[PDB]
Formats: C-alpha cells, sequence, structure tokens
C-alpha cells in the first residue's frame, strides 16, 4: 500500500 | 541563492512562466514538461524546484517525498478579518454536472452515458467520482462504466479517450496539458457545454466562472447557469446554486509542492513574488498578473486570491486528510 510510482 | 526554477506543464504554461521570469528579474526561471507526472520527476531529480498541484497529484508527489509549501486560497466568508496569506483554506466542492434538458439523467442512471473528466488522477475530475462508482458497482472495471469519455492521461485508443479532441491542429489527442481542448476544469466543462459528453466532473466554481457572462470566451460567452443541473448522491437533481447540499465531496485546495530541502527558499521567494504580481500586487495589472491567464488556469487557478501559509507544517497526508488518502489508496487497488 506504499511506494513512489517512479 | 534563491533563484527558483518553476516547472510548467505544456507550451502555454511555459509561455506564461517565461513572462513571469522576465518580470521577476530571473528570480524565477522555467523548466517545462509535457505532463504533470513528468514535472514531478524533474522536481525529484532537482532539475526543477516546484509547481502547483491538484490534490490527486499531491498524493503522487508526496508518496515520492515531495512536501506541500503554500496553498491556493480563494474568496472567503467566515474568518474575514485575517490576511489572505494567514487564512485557513476551506476546500472546494466536487460536483457532477449535466444539461437540464437531459431530463431523467441522475447519479443512478450514469451507466453507458458519455463522461467528461479534468484528467485521470485529479480530485474532482477522477478520484472522487470513479472511487464512488467502483464502490457502488462492486467492480474495478471503471473503464467499462461509461460508453465513451474524455479523461486526459488515459490510453488514447481506449474508450476513455474517445471524446477528447487534441489541439487546434488535431494533434496531442488526450494529453494531460492545456493543449488538449477538453483538459482541466474548463476543458471538461466545455466538453459538457458543447454536448460532447452527458456529464462533467468538475468543481462548483467552474460552473459559475464560465456562465452568465463571467467568461467571454467563444464557447462560453453565451452559456446560462439555468441550463445546467447538479447530480446529488441521493438520486436527485438540483440547480447549480445548491452545490452545498448536492456535491460528491469536499476537496483539498490545490497547493505548491517542492523538495523538502528547497521548501523554505521556495516559500520565501513566492511570498515576495505574490506581493509584486498577486491579486493586488504592486505590478499587477500594470506589468504581470500571476493569477490570471484568461480563464485557462495556467500555473495557478485564475480564481486564486493568494498562496497561504500552511498550519502545522503538514505532511502530504495531513494536508490531503486521512479519509481522502484512503479513498485514493482504495481506488488504486483497481489498476
Ligand atoms: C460556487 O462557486 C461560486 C463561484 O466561485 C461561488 O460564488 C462566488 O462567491 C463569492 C462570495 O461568496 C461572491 O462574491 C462571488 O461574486 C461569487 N462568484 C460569482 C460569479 O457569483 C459560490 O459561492 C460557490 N458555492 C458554494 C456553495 O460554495
Ligand atoms: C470506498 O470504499 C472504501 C471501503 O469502505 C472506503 O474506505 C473506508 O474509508 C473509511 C473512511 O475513511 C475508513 O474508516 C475505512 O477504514 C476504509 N476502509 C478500508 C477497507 O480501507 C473508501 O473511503 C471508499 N471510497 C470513497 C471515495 O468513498
Ligand atoms: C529578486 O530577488 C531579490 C532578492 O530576493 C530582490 O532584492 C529583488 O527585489 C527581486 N526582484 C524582483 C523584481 O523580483
Ligand atoms: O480535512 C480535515 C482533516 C481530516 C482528515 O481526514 C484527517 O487527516
Ligand atoms: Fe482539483
Ligand atoms: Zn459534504
Ligand atoms: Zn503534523
Amino acid at each position: 500500500l506504499e511506494a513512489c510510482a517512479f | 541563492y534563491t533563484r527558483v526554477v518553476w516547472c510548467a506543464v505544456g507550451p502555454e504554461e511555459q509561455k506564461k512562466c517565461q513572462q513571469w521570469s522576465q518580470q521577476s528579474g530571473q528570480n524565477v526561471t522555467c523548466a517545462t514538461a509535457s505532463t504533470t507526472d513528468d514535472c514531478i520527476v524533474l522536481v525529484l531529480k532537482g532539475e526543477a524546484d516546484a509547481l502547483n498541484l491538484d490534490g490527486g497529484y499531491i498524493y503522487t508527489a508526496g508518496k515520492c517525498g515531495l512536501v506541500p509549501v503554500l496553498a491556493e486560497n480563494r474568496k472567503s466568508s467566515k474568518h474575514s478579518s485575517l490576511d489572505c496569506v494567514l487564512r485557513p483554506t476551506e476546500g472546494y466542492l466536487a460536483v457532477a454536472v449535466v444539461k437540464k434538458a437531459n431530463e431523467g439523467l441522475t447519479w443512478n442512471s450514469l451507466k453507458d452515458k458519455k463522461s467528461c473528466h479534468t484528467a485521470v488522477d485529479r480530485t474532482a475530475g477522477w478520484n472522487i467520482p470513479m472511487g464512488l462508482i467502483v464502490n457502488q458497482t462492486g467492480s474495478c472495471a471503471f473503464d467499462e462504466f461509461f460508453s465513451q469519455s474524455c479523461a486526459p492521461g488515459a490510453d488514447p485508443k481506449s474508450r476513455l479517450c474517445a471524446l477528447c479532441a487534441g489541439d487546434d491542429q488535431g494533434l496531442d489527442k488526450c494529453v494531460p496539458n492545456s493543449k488538449e481542448k477538453y483538459y482541466g476544469y474548463t476543458g471538461a466543462f466545455r466538453c459538457l457545454a458543447e454536448d460532447v459528453g452527458d456529464v462533467a466532473f468538475v468543481k462548483n466554481d467552474t460552473v459559475w466562472e464560465n456562465t452568465n457572462g463571467e467568461s467571454t470566451a467563444d464557447w462560453a460567452k453565451n452559456l446560462k447557469r439555468e441550463d445546467f443541473r447538479l447530480l446529488c448522491l441521493d438520486g436527485t437533481r438540483k440547480p447549480v446554486t445548491e452545490a452545498q447540499s448536492c456535491h460528491l465531496a469536499v476537496a483539498p485546495n490545490h497547493a505548491v509542492v517542492s523538495r523538502s530541502d528547497r521548501a523554505a527558499h521556495v516559500e520565501q521567494v513566492l511570498l515576495h513574488q505574490q506581493a509584486l504580481f498577486g491579486k493586488n500586487g504592486k505590478n499587477c495589472p500594470d506589468k504581470f498578473c500571476l493569477f490570471k491567464s484568461e480563464t485557462k488556469n495556467l500555473l495557478f487557478n485564475d480564481n486564486t486570491e493568494c498562496l497561504a501559509k500552511l498550519g502545522g507544517r503538514p505532511t502530504y497526508e495531513e494536508y490531503l486528510g486521512t479519509e481522502y488518502v484512503t479513498a485514493i489508496a482504495n481506488l488504486k487497488k483497481c489498476s
């Protein structure tokens, strides 16, 4: 449910 | 050492930014990208310092570690004694709008109709209405709900882009920047006005600012508010004067983000820049107006009175609010 999309 | 690099999204924001740069004596300079997501990346790489973002894009930028710096603040009511810069922001109303003559269309009969969205991942244009729909239908298949749509940023050959129109040459169909005719609050409301779509997901202010002579743009100069209705979540339809009892959600104001290591310098430069070019700034309207762009909402919404200081040095989660963040998170389980 969490992480930078780049 | 406070030269601030602004990021402009698409060619029209770039031109406005260049005019700001010139007037600021290069205290602000410009970097440009084709999409908001690309401008976010320039910021993460340190090739740009900042830009103003819708709440859905603040979620993206904040999961990558960018932080809010100052918020757009528009015309108030309560708390009227305070300076704009020190006034608490109050959020805007997300609404679903249809033509009054499209009788018998309600929230409960939207399936298989045509839709108009500001852009994929934006608050009023996408996160709120598609989150509600997926929930209500028990289905992640949000790209098969409407028969056709314009939702900039989606696959250009999908039905989600079928209604978008591209630029006046017809190029850049469905790109998420102002060159797309139906991009943004104003593009999505135009998409409804010209009857390309049955419904438009925008905010309450957009309806008022582009009707009854408030805009003189050709597609809008002749629109009348009485020709529109809001769709309420209980199945009823209301006049656009009732947005307070007929909206989809209250959304967090657009806000400037930057790297945490540049936040302080970005804040100071902006506070001084708006003293020069903001609403009653000392060189606006004479030399440059930072919060005007002929209703096209370039860099900032044209209805911005000032950029306001935030209370409590909030994280992007505290800015957006726990419930909105969770709605976004839930909706993103789908794709
Ligand atoms: C929906 O948006 C409109 C447009 O911003 C709001 O109307 C403005 O409100 C201010 C003060 O309340 C007036 O001084 C302006 O003249 C209004 N604009 C126009 C063009 O009328 C309206 O109040 C909003 N509705 C709700 C319930 O928030
Ligand atoms: C769609 O449904 C989900 C699931 O109910 C909603 O998430 C709940 O949100 C409330 C209010 O924030 C919380 O108390 C619950 O913890 C959430 N549940 C889960 C499983 O995460 C979500 O808000 C809904 N989306 C929208 C836009 O309404
Ligand atoms: C540029 O910034 C400098 C230092 O902050 C300030 O002295 C000057 O007035 C600014 N010029 C303009 C026009 O923004
Ligand atoms: O917008 C008011 C803040 C409430 C939020 O949902 C909790 O962080
Ligand atoms: Fe928005
Ligand atoms: Zn409400
Ligand atoms: Zn905090």
